[PDB]
RNA sequence: GAAACUGCGAAUGGCUCAUUAAAUCAGUUAUCGUUUAUUUGAUAGUUUACAUGGUAUAACUGUGGUAAUUCUAGA
């Protein structure tokens, strides 16, 4: 019965939250909040702009026209990372054009 | 009477007595092959049925019940974490015995057990006790539909908890003795069918214990 | 005609029902009942042309035979039952209670009320008289006869009738300063306060009524229904509170809310 | 029997159809606006006469009269909306200054011509009657359709029209088929 | 592609159904038959097909969109109970009753009006007479 | 559930304008001058009973008359 399977996945998912700690209840709403098309990451106030470590890296190519960045993400539906391969586990890549 | 409505008239609408409906009624959910809402699920059975019942039923009690529990049923893990409060509210509203709202509540109670079966075991005794009081209350006010809702919910709980209940069916039978021994023939008849599903699912070894206990009980209705 | 009529042409039907003039040739004739034919709203119009719950007469009949509609706490199964002013219509399955009160325009308005408000209605005392065996009784505007009335109750007073038991709970005397509702004439549906009651023996009495906006109008006593004291109505009022408003302002606030 | 359905005549014959100056006037109006017959001119004239007679009656009433204010304001709003009366001329006096040409320009035929979708007023008529012109998302085939200010910017070739991006009409594909064969 | 938008939705538990106006956008297509509209509505509202009724569909001038009225009963049995017989026959849920034309039935009614009683006595009387 | 008894309807609807010159009709009055099926609300401890008759018949069984009718005779 696939509902039992969801329960197992939910149960393991619940155990993660207990490790992550009211707090459990709120975090439960947050993870599914992607399904509900509404803002759910309220972190602007807690952010620290003034202490930002800024850096400028020169590049030979002229008129860098765009940049695309790839971030692996844990998927709540299957609880697996989005990395293409085991070597790319938690490796962040940026692509650029000029 | 003795010449029951074997030959049906051409009338599209006909009167039927409560005893007539009760005699025709039978408790076996599986034979019904109609499409079920809970068959298609995105988050949980409870949520799938919960949204639908909001659309069909407009009873005041159900509306109040929905508002209290709406926030805590958006996801299956949320249901698991808030299982205690959800069950208490469901039991609370069923006790009011408002026929306008019973049907959505009884269905959701079964679907609640569907989402978290093994966890429902701690709720099992209270759930059965609530149904027994309702069915006893249902005798006072005539409504065949109420009996149909109540016993199917009882049948549904048996289907989902079939594995665990079978192991201790004597305990489950012990709860239903007032129903099986009740003065009314139909209430005993309906309960017997619901418990019959568990019996046919039993292992032979477990069955031998159950048959011994009932025969010991045999030593009104 | 050689006897009572049983058909009603659409053009001859009451205007305030707001029936299409081309939908058919005949309109529902209200059966005999509490209210007069021209001052009554048959249940078919209410369920079909107002609530839009039923699409045609047959579906209205299907609803009624299911016994889901109650009028004044009693189940009615007649399609053309003449529900009228201050009538309570209860739909349990849908869980609503409606009170039939005219709007400012002069038409019965779909006004939803709470259960505690649906438990009672108001009746204008049309007659008071001793019945057989010396038992006093009062006849209201909806044909209700209540025996053993309070002696102070007289004609033109209002009585608060509890639907479950059909007994008077409270009453209002007809006096200056009382809040009144117009049930006839081109001022139909307006609300105001009594100012003076002009009497003419052997003729129709006239009553002066002042609205909240300070406008004054005169109306025959037969069209006046006391509903409470100023600022304290005993029933929930429809939107607009029975205030007549001009046409220019009507344009104005329609634009404003639009 | 069922209640009557009202009807009315949208045009009236003139007091003297035989005035030579008049005949020349309808010749101008038909020629410039490509009107099929005189009945169209008479219809527009009748509508305009009704409008201006109402305006005159409203003017006769004293200023600040509620009827005057309400009905004059409604008439000015409608005339502005259809576009005959310009925004800066919102007074009943200028309504009396309207002319048949103002209404004629607002016809969908003339507007189609002015927008450049057609090379002649007659080309506009044949385009409209052939279901090639759409105001907004809807297709209009009636040359007498009156365009509103908002609708004016939405006139375009219909999606179903071959000129509007649909497949070629029957003649084009017939010719292509024979050429391929 | 074809899109179905439901508007003016009302929930009628008196009749145990949901009423609405169905607007169907069907670019590059003549129109959508009632069958496809029924199966799509049944999928959208998660009900049995037999519980969905649709009718009164009119395509506007110029094509591209249609408007009709749609009903969704809470279950099939209620659909059988409330739906008009002719619509049931359209969907095949019910079988058209075969009856003679009105003139034939009326003539038979008149002829049976002429006879009194069972009429067998007249039959034997005329048999003996002739 | 045919037939018949019983209850209700058939006095509504549809059509036409022949007669009609204070008549009809329009507006406006009156019933302290009267009937009112039906709906709605009240309203009857004061009148062999574990329940009376054919003072009775239809439908029905059967015997018939008339050229003929939505005719009907006897039992
Ligand atoms: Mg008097
Ligand atoms: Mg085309
Ligand atoms: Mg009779
Ligand atoms: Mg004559
Ligand atoms: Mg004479
Ligand atoms: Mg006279
Ligand atoms: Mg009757
Ligand atoms: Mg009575
Ligand atoms: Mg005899």
């Amino acid at each position: 019965n696939p509902a039992d399977k969801r329960r197992r996945l939910a149960k393991q998912y619940l155990e993660n939250l207990k490790s992550e700690a009211d707090i459990i209840a709120s975090r439960l709403k947050e993870d599914v909040a992607e399904q509900q098309g509404r803002v759910f990451r309220y972190f602007g106030d807690k952010l620290l702009i003034s202490e930002a470590k800024q850096s400028f890296t020169r590049v030979g190519e002229n008129n860098l026209t765009c940049i695309s960045c790839f971030q692996p993400v844990l998927n709540k539906y299957t609880f697996e990372e989005s990395s293409n391969g085991d070597k790319n586990k938690g490796r962040l890549f940026a692509y650029t054009v000029s | 009477a003795k010449q029951r409505q074997t030959t049906k008239s051409s009338k599209r609408y006909r009167y039927s007595s409560f005893k007539a409906r009760i005699d025709d009624l039978k408790i076996e959910p599986a034979r019904n092959l109609e499409k079920r809402v809970h068959d298609y699920v995105e988050s949980s059975h409870f949520l799938a049925s919960f949204d639908q019942w909001k659309e069909i039923n407009l009873s005041a009690k159900f509306t109040e019940f929905a508002a209290e529990i709406e926030h805590d049923v958006q996801t299956l893990p949320q249901i698991l974490y808030h299982d205690k409060k959800i069950f208490n509210s469901l039991v609370s509203f069923i006790n009011f015995h408002d026929e306008f709202s019973l049907q959505p509540l009884l269905d959701l109670l079964a679907q609640f057990c569907h989402d978290l079966g093994p966890d429902f075991l701690k709720f099992y005794e209270e759930a059965i006790k609530t149904l027994i009081n309702l069915l006893d209350a249902a005798i006072e006010f005539e409504s065949s539909n109420v009996f149909e809702w109540g016993f199917n919910c009882l049948a549904y709980i048996f289907k989902y908890l079939s594995k665990f209940l079978v192991k201790k069916l004597v305990l489950t039978c012990d709860l239903l003795i007032p129903l099986l021994s009740h003065s009314k023939e139909y209430l005993s008849r309906f309960s017997a069918e619901a418990l019959s599903f568990l019996v046919r699912k039993c292992p032979v070894s477990n069955l031998r214990e159950f048959v011994r206990s009932v025969f010991e009980k045999l030593e009104t209705n | 005609a050689r006897g009572p009529k049983k058909h009603l042409k659409r053009l001859a039907a009451p205007h305030h029902w707001l029936l299409d003039k081309l939908s058919g040739c005949y309109a529902p004739r209200p059966s005999a009942g509490p209210h007069k034919l021209r001052e009554s709203l048959p249940l078919i119009v209410f369920l079909r042309n107002r609530l839009k719950y039923a699409l045609n007469g047959r579906e209205v009949k299907a609803i009624l035979m299911q016994r889901h509609v109650k009028v004044d706490g009693k189940v009615r199964t007649d399609t053309t039952y003449p529900a009228g002013f201050m009538d309570v219509i209860t739909l349990d399955a849908t869980n609503e209670n409606f009170r039939l009160v005219y709007d400012v325009k002069g038409r019965f308005a779909v006004h939803r009320i709470t259960d505690e408000e649906a438990s009672y209605k108001l009746g204008k005392v049309k007659k008071v008289q001793l019945g057989k065996k010396g038992v006093p009784y009062v006849v209201t505007h909806d044909g209700r006869t209540i025996r053993y009335p309070d002696p102070n109750i007289k004609v033109n007073d209002t009585v608060k009738i509890d639907l479950a038991s059909g007994k008077i709970t409270d009453f209002i005397k007809f006096d200056a300063g009382k809040l009144v509702y117009v049930t006839g004439g081109r001022n139909l549906g307006r609300i105001g306060t009594i100012v003076h009651k002009e009497r003419h023996d052997g003729g129709f009495d006239l009553v002066h009524i002042k609205d909240s906006l300070d406008n004054t109008f005169v109306t025959r006593l037969n069209n006046v229904f006391v509903i409470g004291e100023q600022g304290k109505p005993y029933i929930s009022l429809p939107k607009g509170k029975g205030i007549k408003l001009s046409i220019a302002e009507e344009r104005d606030r329609r634009r404003a809310q639009q | 029997p069922r209640a009557p359905r009202t009807y009315s005549k949208t045009y009236s014959t003139p007091k003297r159809p035989y005035e030579s100056s008049r005949l020349d006037a309808e010749l101008k109006l038909a020629g410039e606006f490509g009107l099929k017959n005189k009945k169209e001119i008479y219809r527009i004239s009748f509508q305009l006469s009704k409008i201006r007679r109402a305006a005159r009656d409203l003017l006769t009433r004293d200023e600040k009269d509620p009827k005057r204010l309400f009905e004059g304001n409604a008439l000015i709003r409608r005339l502005v909306r259809v576009g005959v009366l310009s925004e800066d001329k919102k007074k009943l006096d200028y309504v009396l200054a309207l002319k048949v040409e103002d209404f004629l320009e607002r016809r969908l035929q003339t507007q189609v011509y002015k927008l450049g979708l057609a090379k002649s007023v007659h080309h506009a008529r044949v385009l409209i009657t052939q279901r090639h012109i759409a105001v907004g998302k809807q297709i209009v085939n009636i040359p007498s359709f009156m365009v509103r200010l908002d609708s004016e910017k939405h006139i375009d070739f219909a999606p179903t029209s071959p000129f509007g991006g649909a497949r070629p009409g029957r003649v084009a594909r017939r010719n292509a088929a024979r050429k391929a064969e | 592609a074809v899109t179905i938008r439901t508007r003016k939705v009302i929930s009628n538990p008196l009749l145990a159904r949901k009423q609405f106006v169905v607007d169907v956008l069907h670019p590059n297509r003549a129109n959508v038959s009632k069958d496809e509209l029924r199966e799509k509505l049944a999928e959208v509202y998660k009900a049995e097909k037999d519980a969905v009724s649709v009718f009164g569909f009119r395509t506007q001038f110029g094509g591209g969109k249609s408007v009709g009225f749609g009903l969704v009963y809470n279950s099939v049995a209620e659909a059988k109970k409330f739906e008009p017989t002719y619509r049931l026959v359209r969907y095949g849920l019910a079988e058209k009753v075969e009856k003679a034309s009105r003139q034939q039935r009326k003539q038979k009614k008149n002829r049976d009006k002429k006879i009194f009683g069972t009429g067998k006595r007249l039959a034997k009387k005329v048999a003996r007479r002739n």
